[PDB]
DNA sequence: CGCCCGCTTCGGGGCAACCCTGCGTCTAATACAAATCCGGCAATGGAGTCAAGACCAGGTTCG
DNA sequence: CGAACCTGGTCTTGACTCCATTGCCGGATTTGTATTAGACTGGCAGGGTTGCCCCGAAGCGGGCG
């Protein structure tokens, strides 16, 4: 997952 | 009709207090190839020399002790094997018959 | 999996601890205190009888004569007819 | 990276993972295939359940157990070994296995193409040979060092071949001297001379033998030498004689190793850019299919260089453990286990692993070793992906055990099977039965069971009021009902909608939410009046409830999916609210017109007054309950609540008799007076006999002129007056009134002449087996024609078995003509008809084989009836794949173009006779043009709705063509804007800007597919979209003029004779059982054909039209070829559903020129991306790509999208899964079926920040109130 | 005018994916060691627990 | 308004009384490892079905002579  | 499991734990269920906490120390062990795991242990509590770190190989306290690094022998040898089977002399016969056998066979 | 938790008897146990509270805070500060830290529903380990005690000042004696009045008092179909049901 | 998994996925990213990760993750080396201690039951340490790695089995509590509470968290018991930490932590770590000797991934061996084998560039059938140690490869070679010392080298092996030719020729001599001793001792006494000379003759063949010997050590020695010149990387060293030969000599030259190791090493010892560099040079050269394998290799090459990857993570170094919890080994209460498969997996390779270490560290003999590194090779791959090269790894009962690359969850195989979910909670089904006395937004319900799905609210209700001291006593007297339970239960079940499936769910209206009302019984009483939509009869079809629970929820459940707020079938925007069988034959007996009936208007004077006129409905009703006036006499009231029709209105009122109090006279029945109550105020009289399309136009006005919330309660009065009235109509069947057409027989015996005197022709031999079935076949069929005529015409118009079918209630003429009249022709189990043909009526009862015959087409129906439905839900999970990203998202996007609808073309002799099928292309749509007339005024402007007057304004005006926006125009990049969408079929308003509006088309053009009885049916529709090349295939033309045609030998010779001309278009190979296009008549040779015409008939490939006619008309080709089988089938559906499929095949070009921009040739990319990379590089230097417009069908379009979190639910799970992780495939979550599977909310509906964020706030002038 | 020689089309083969035509015991233990456990007390020392009293210090009783 | 006495308890001392709870020691059982000496030296999955895609023949028409 990336979040930003 | 019904067929329950279980997994073999219990399940406690008190509050997670992020405040109350039995304080810890932290421990930084070395393994052989140049890693540092660290180790959150109770504070009365003898931080063990050697540890099974999570990289998977031994573990070694970062501060120097050697207790003794080893103590221990290797399990049997197939030396072993053959010596409580034979006796030395018999063991230099077959040698120096091996040395005059490749002598007489290269050499003349 | 009947190592799951039945979804009722966590609401249920929920309650069970807002009455508990309810309930023993019906009575005086030093009897509230004594049976919490006895009975570790507010850091979760029993504090024994000295120690409850030493955070009191008084001897065994003193709490264990508290703790005894207050369980006296606890016991009541007035004070049990709302607990009674979460057992 | 966010793993902690809260709210926040901006991007979820793939990538092939290497080993510096992998035991990265990993909390601790598992090193002991010891699952659990037999006897005291707890995890074994180093053990695939080992506490001290994977976590506690006990709420914060250590193995042994010096610690057992929250106050000791975080820390590790310095004896046992384990964080004291919550028991859930077995459910996310993860552990890693030391592999002794590296592996090979399965997934980039095995796949095919295999992407070791393309990074390597080697055959896959010569890398299986590499890997798992059947054949060594030359890794390394120091090739200045072969070329500087060749001299020496090449001068010891000519040395060497000398010393081969001493020891020839000193056998040569030996075999000679020995044989001239056996011809000395031959000659030296007398014998046999022919013994002599086989003593000769044996003597030479063994100096043969030494020549043979000779040979072969030469041709030994030179195979060596050239192997090892022409040695270099990547060289198969087979049968490893030759290498065993060879290392000894030269070994300090090279190295050659074997298996997953020499991988790495070649790997290691690669250069990713001078190998892209290669084949960038062989693609911009090359022709042939090398360009094509290079293309292919450029791929991954390409792939591995872009990205910061390394190929160098597919040699797996070391396999990670699955956490303990996602493969557990609980036990069923009796002491019997239930492991999880992927146990004894990871058993096989931790032993495999062990056993090769220690193998290893004893000094082992090479055979053996390389033995095991194979048997961990091949457990690895068992572990990853069973049974994918080999025989899967089997347990009892020969299954083959269940890897990890079965544990994905979707994972579609190769072909795409349905999914079938999660088994929500607060459910529950039932059967139902019909509910005449509801009202349209009801729900019967089973009190019974509305008492278990409500059961926490009415436990809060009445711990609420002082009925129970606690919840758990609530909660106990709901298990005992005590009585006033059920009091509580109506109070909150007041106003909480509950939702109503029915599997199969095939299009929207599925699910719909009713208010739920309690019922005795355990039935789900269902209104009748959404049967409709939910296919549901009731020969004990079963219903499930669902149960909203969010506020949020309640409000989707309570204005979204409401049944009486959906009228209108989002497919066609036809309305299924609407009346049928009961209640529709109820209406038509109520309104018909019964002449000579009782107290009729019969008007008489000098004698009697008229006798006719009612003085209003209250005194008709009257009559009507005395004996006077039947319900269907012909009357004359005089009306004073019921606006007239539109003529009388105009003549005696003239502005608008606003019917309210007013007064005028209609001659009609009682019947259509009570009928028109039912209907609003404002709507006009209809006097008419209320047959089904009038029911279905009336609704149809209603629900496009008036509120929703008329449209309903006009449905619910119309379906209690039909029912009731139904049941005074006496519509029974006894056999008494299946009457038989009573001239029958005749005319069977007419036709039994003609059929006979056929068969004696046949008998003749004047005609052949074919022709005379085919006659038989003809005959037969004139003779159902002529008995159905007979049949119909001898029928009274009030028998029932004819007024349900005449009505349209159900049930078309055939199957009365089954009933009564003849069955005709039945077909064989084959398809052919039968000759015989079967000639009874099930009134008169068959014969045994009449009957026999009856049952091939019955069974065969049947089972066709099966695979068909299997069929349909095929096409429409590929529909929803390809286009459940098209959501409108823009008000506008205010383009200029749009495609062009006929709308009721020119008739010959002057008129504008109406387009039949305008209702579907025409209605619904918003013009992108101006509606001129007479070149003068403008009739309708840009941007209307096209309903039904500005329609009829068209038809008045005398104008057939009316550009107007489609999805197929619409420019907006992120799918559809809304006005090129024109009207929402199901609102009747113009479409809200979230309408999954790709999904709704999916759904509404693979629902009514279970009804196409049927290239000509559903296949067809099938190959359309995924526009495969029909077997029918019918060559188009290239360019006018007459054609050049030849039927030369056993089938046609055609030829285009342009009109510039040109290169005259050659046709030869073509079928006999082709023929030419009737069309203008038939074609015939020297015919003037247009630029696009279809030569022969059959179905002409969609390819073919778009390269030759642009998009354009591939589009009006699609759309039309469609509407064809689904009109053929009767059945409607607008074409913007299917023009919002086309517009997702439509998507992309080909990139023939690369130009010097980014791009592969023969690949496949956007439009709106080409053309930015095109408005990109028209600055920094013109390469401009040239790209094509591709027509590539549905499968390859969804397989194709962006978002490989979607992409890989589609089909071959594994293969997208495995290239999206090469590319390093980061996935944005824009789409539906991401969104739908990590739980976050949908991007459609109410998901879109437009309606997701809005505030809400008491206005001012309340707030001050209160 | 006849002829080669790669380009292009279709066939055939070949293979990946899938499912059922698939789905018995193996000598024998002995000998030795080390570890792990359980079994009974000796140490307790702590944890509970009676009885009495001393603090009183605020009601209730008779003057 | 005061002396005499009861009574809430409020603790506090001393006084004991029992349970756990280390710790040792001693034998049981449990678990791991080493050793067996006539000769013995390469098995069976498994097979059928299906559908899709890669490589070779073969017109075959241009490039060629
Ligand atoms: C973490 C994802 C990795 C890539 C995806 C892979 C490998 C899956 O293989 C395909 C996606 C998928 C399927 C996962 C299933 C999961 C997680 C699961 O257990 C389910 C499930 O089995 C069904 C559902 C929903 C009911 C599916 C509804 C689909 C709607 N599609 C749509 O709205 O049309 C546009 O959710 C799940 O989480
Ligand atoms: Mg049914
Ligand atoms: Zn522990
Ligand atoms: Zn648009």
């Amino acid at each position: 997952v990336l979040s930003s | 009709r019904v067929l329950r499991g279980s997994r073999l734990g219990a399940v406690s269920y008190e509050t997670d207090r992020n405040h109350d906490l039995a304080p810890r120390q932290i421990a930084r062990y070395r393994t052989d190839n140049g890693e540092e795991f660290e180790v959150p242990f109770a504070d009365d509590a003898e931080i063990p020399g050697t540890w099974l770190c999570r990289n998977g190989m031994e573990g070694t306290l970062i501060e120097g002790d050697l207790p003794e690094p080893k103590k221990v022998k290797p399990p049997r040898t197939h030396w072993d094997m053959l010596l409580e089977r034979r006796s030395i002399e018999e063991l230099e016969e077959l040698l120096k018959e091996r040395l005059e056998l490749i002598r007489s066979r290269r050499r003349g | 999996d009947s190592e799951a938790v039945v979804a009722v008897d966590a609401v249920s146990f929920t309650l069970l601890q807002d009455q508990l509270q309810s309930v023993l805070d019906t009575l005086s500060e030093r009897e509230a205190g004594v049976v919490r830290l006895r009975f570790g529903l507010t850091d979760g380990q029993p504090r024994t009888l000295d120690e409850i005690g030493q955070v009191y000042g008084v001897t065994r004696e003193r709490i264990r004569q508290i703790e005894s009045k207050t369980m006296s008092k606890l016991r009541h179909p007035s004070r049990s007819q709302v607990l009674r049901d979460y057992l | 990276g966010a793993m902690l998994d809260v709210n926040f996925f901006d991007e979820l990213r793939i990538g092939l993972a290497t080993a510096e990760d992998i035991r990265q993750w990993s909390y601790g080396e598992v090193k002991k295939p010891e699952t659990i201690n037999y006897r005291t039951l707890k995890p074994e340490k180093d053990g695939l359940f080992c506490e001290k790695i994977f976590g506690p089995t006990r709420d914060w509590e250590c193995y042994c157990g010096k610690y057992k509470r929250v106050r000791f968290k975080g820390i590790i018991c310095e004896r046992c070994g384990v964080e004291v930490t919550r028991a859930k932590v077995r459910r996310e770590r993860m552990g890693h296995i030391e592999l002794a000797a590296p592996v090979t991934h399965i997934w980039y061996f095995k796949g095919v193409p295999s992407r070791l084998g393309y990074l390597l560039d080697l055959a896959p059938k010569d890398l299986e040979k590499i890997i798992y140690f059947a054949a060594y490869v030359i890794t390394s070679v120091d090739e200045e060092m072969r070329h500087n010392e060749l001299s020496t080298l090449e001068a010891e092996m000519a040395v060497e071949r000398k010393a081969v030719e001493d020891q020839r020729d000193g056998e040569l001599e030996a075999r000679a001297q020995k044989l001239e001793a056996d011809l000395a001792e031959l000659e030296a006494e007398g014998a046999k001379a022919d013994a002599r000379r086989k003593v000769r003759d044996g003597g030479e063949r063994e100096m043969r033998q030494i020549r043979d010997r000779a040979q072969r050590e030469l041709d030994r020695l030179e195979d060596i030498w050239s192997t090892f010149t022409k040695l270099a990387p990547k060289q198969l060293i087979v049968d490893e004689n030759l290498y065993r030969e060879l290392v000894d000599r030269y070994g300090e030259y090279f190295t050659g190793a074997m298996g997953a190791e020499s991988i790495q090493k070649l790997i290691e010892n690669f250069d990713i850019d001078a190998e892209a560099e290669s084949l960038r040079d062989v693609i911009r050269n090359g022709k042939g299919q090398k360009k094509l394998r290079a293309l292919k290799r450029l791929k991954v090459v390409a792939a591995f260089q872009q990205s910061g990857n390394s190929p160098m993570g597919m040699v797996l170094d070391a396999v990670p453990v699955i956490p303990p919890e996602l493969r557990p080994m609980v036990q069923l209460d009796g002491g019997r286990f239930a492991t999880s498969d992927l146990n004894d997996l990871y058993r096989r390779v931790i032993n495999r692993n062990n056993r090769l270490k220690r193998l290893i560290d004893l000094g082992a003999p090479e055979i053996i070793v390389n033995n095991e590194k194979r048997m961990l090779q091949e457990s690895v791959d068992a572990l990853f992906d069973n049974g994918r090269r080999g025989r899967p790894v089997t347990g009892p009962g020969n299954r083959p055990l269940k890897s990890l690359s079965d544990l994905l969850k979707g994972k579609q195989g190769r072909f795409r099977q349905n999914l079938l979910g999660k088994r929500v909670d607060y459910s529950g089904r039932s059967v139902i039965v019909v509910g005449p006395q509801l009202k349209l937004h009801q729900c019967g319900l089973p009190k019974l069971m509305a008492l278990e799905l409500f059961k926490p609210f009415v436990m809060k209700r009445l711990v609420d009021l002082n009925h129970a001291q606690n919840i758990k006593s609530a909660k106990r007297m709901v298990e005992r009902q005590r009585p006033q339970v059920w009091d509580v239960l109506e109070e909150v079940i007041a106003e909480h909608p509950v939702l109503l499936n029915r599997a199969p769910t095939l299009h929207r209206l599925g699910i719909q939410a009713f208010e739920p009302m309690l019922v005795e019984g355990k039935a789900i009483q269902l209104h009748p009046l959404v049967c409709e939509a939910f296919n549901a009869d009731f020969d004990g079809d079963q219903m499930a409830v669902h149960l909203p629970l969010s506020a949020e929820a309640q409000a989707e459940a309570r204005i979204l999916m409401l049944s009486s707020n959906n009228i209108l079938s989002p497919a066609s925007g036809r309305p299924l609210a609407m009346p049928r069988l009961d209640m529709v034959t109820g209406l038509y007996y109520l309104t018909t017109e019964v002449p000579g009936d009782t107290g009729e208007y019969q008007p008489a004077s000098g004698d009697h007054p008229e006798t006719g006129v009612y003085s209003s409905p209250a005194e008709a009703i009257m009559a009507a309950d005395r004996g006077v006036l039947s319900v269907r006499a012909k009357i004359k009231v005089r009306l004073t609540q019921l606006r007239p029709p539109v003529e009388i209105e105009a003549e005696l009122f003239g502005h608008s008799g606003w019917q309210p109090g007013d007064a005028w006279m209609a001659e009609t029945t009682l019947g259509r007076v009570m009928f028109n109550e039912l209907l609003p105020l404002g709507y006009p009289f209809v006097n008419k006999q209320m047959h089904k399309k009038v029911q279905a136009a009336i609704i149809n006005d209603l629900a496009e002129r008036y509120p929703m919330i008329v449209v309903a309660q006009t449905v619910d009065k119309l379906k209690d007056a039909g029912f009731y009235w139904a049941t005074r109509s006496g519509v029974t069947v006894s056999m008494a009134d299946v009457l038989v057409p009573p001239r029958k027989k005749e005319i069977l015996d007419h036709y039994e002449e003609r059929a006979d005197k056929v068969e004696k022709q046949f008998q003749r031999g004047a005609l052949n087996h074919d022709e005379r079935n085919e006659a038989l076949v003809e005959i037969w069929k004139e003779a159902t024609d002529e008995v159905g005529q007979a049949l119909r015409e001898h029928y009274p118009d009030d028998n029932p078995i004819i007024t349900i079918v005449d009505s349209g209630a159900t049930g078309n003429f055939t199957q009365t003509r089954t009933l009564a009249g003849m069955k005709g022709l039945v077909t064989n189990p084959k398809g052919e008809f039968i000759p015989r043909p079967v000639k009874s009526s099930f009134r008169e009862g068959l014969t045994v084989l009449e009957y026999f015959i009856n049952t091939h087409g019955a069974r065969k129906g049947l089972a066709d009836t099966a695979l068909r439905t299997a069929d349909s839900g095929y096409l429409t999970r590929r529909l929803v794949d390809v286009s459940q990203d098209v959501i409108v998202r823009e008000h506008d996007c205010q383009t200029e173009r749009g495609i062009v609808v006929e709308l009721a073309e020119r008739a010959p002799d002057g008129t504008l006779i109406r387009d039949p099928y305008i209702e579907t292309s025409a209605y619904a749509r918003t013009l992108g043009t101006d509606a001129v007339d007479e070149a003068g005024n403008v009739i309708v402007e840009r941007g209307q709705d096209l309903g039904d007057p500005e329609i009829d304004a068209l038809l008045a005006a005398g104008i057939t063509q009316v550009k107007v926006r489609s999805v197929l125009t619409c420019a907006t990049s992120t799918g559809v804007c809304a006005t090129c969408y024109g009207r929402s079929m199901a609102t009747g308003k113009l479409v809200d800007i979230g309408e999954a509006v790709g999904i709704v088309a999916a759904q509404s053009i693979g629902e009514p597919g279970t009804q196409l009885t049927m290239t000509g049916g559903l296949p067809r529709v099938q190959e359309l979209f995924e526009a495969r090349v029909p077997r029918g295939k019918a060559p188009i033309a290239d360019v006018t003029g007459r054609v050049r045609l030849e039927d030369g030998e056993r089938f046609y010779k055609i030829t285009i004779v342009p009109d510039d001309g040109g290169e005259e278009v050659v046709y030869d190979k073509i079928s006999k059982r082709q023929r030419l296009r009737v069309f203008k008549r038939v074609l015939s040779d020297g015919d003037h054909v247009e630029v696009g015409q279809q030569l022969m008939e059959g179905s002409a490939d969609p390819h073919e039209v778009l390269r030759v006619q642009g998009p354009r008309e591939v589009q009006i080709h699609l759309v039309r070829e469609v509407q064809e089988v689904y009109r053929a089938q009767g059945v409607s559906i607008h074409d913007k559903h299917i023009e919002v499929i086309v517009r997702q095949m439509l998507r992309r070009v080909t990139i023939i020129d690369s130009g010097s921009t980014e791009f592969l040739p023969g690949s496949l990319i956007d439009r709106a991306e080409f053309e930015a990379e095109n408005r990109r590089v028209v600055a920094e230097g013109g390469e401009p790509a040239a790209g094509r417009p591709v027509l590539m069908g549905i499968t390859k379009a969804s397989l194709a999208t962006d978002s490989w979190l979607s992409a890989a639910s589609f089909q071959e799970t594994t293969r997208v899964l495995t290239d999206a992780a090469i590319n390093c495939r980061s996935d944005k979550l824009n789409g539906l079926k991401e969104n739908v599977i990590i739980g976050k909310l949908i991007p459609a509906g109410t998901g879109i920040n437009r309606y997701r964020n809005i505030a809400v706030q008491p206005t001012e002038e309340a707030r001050a109130a209160a």
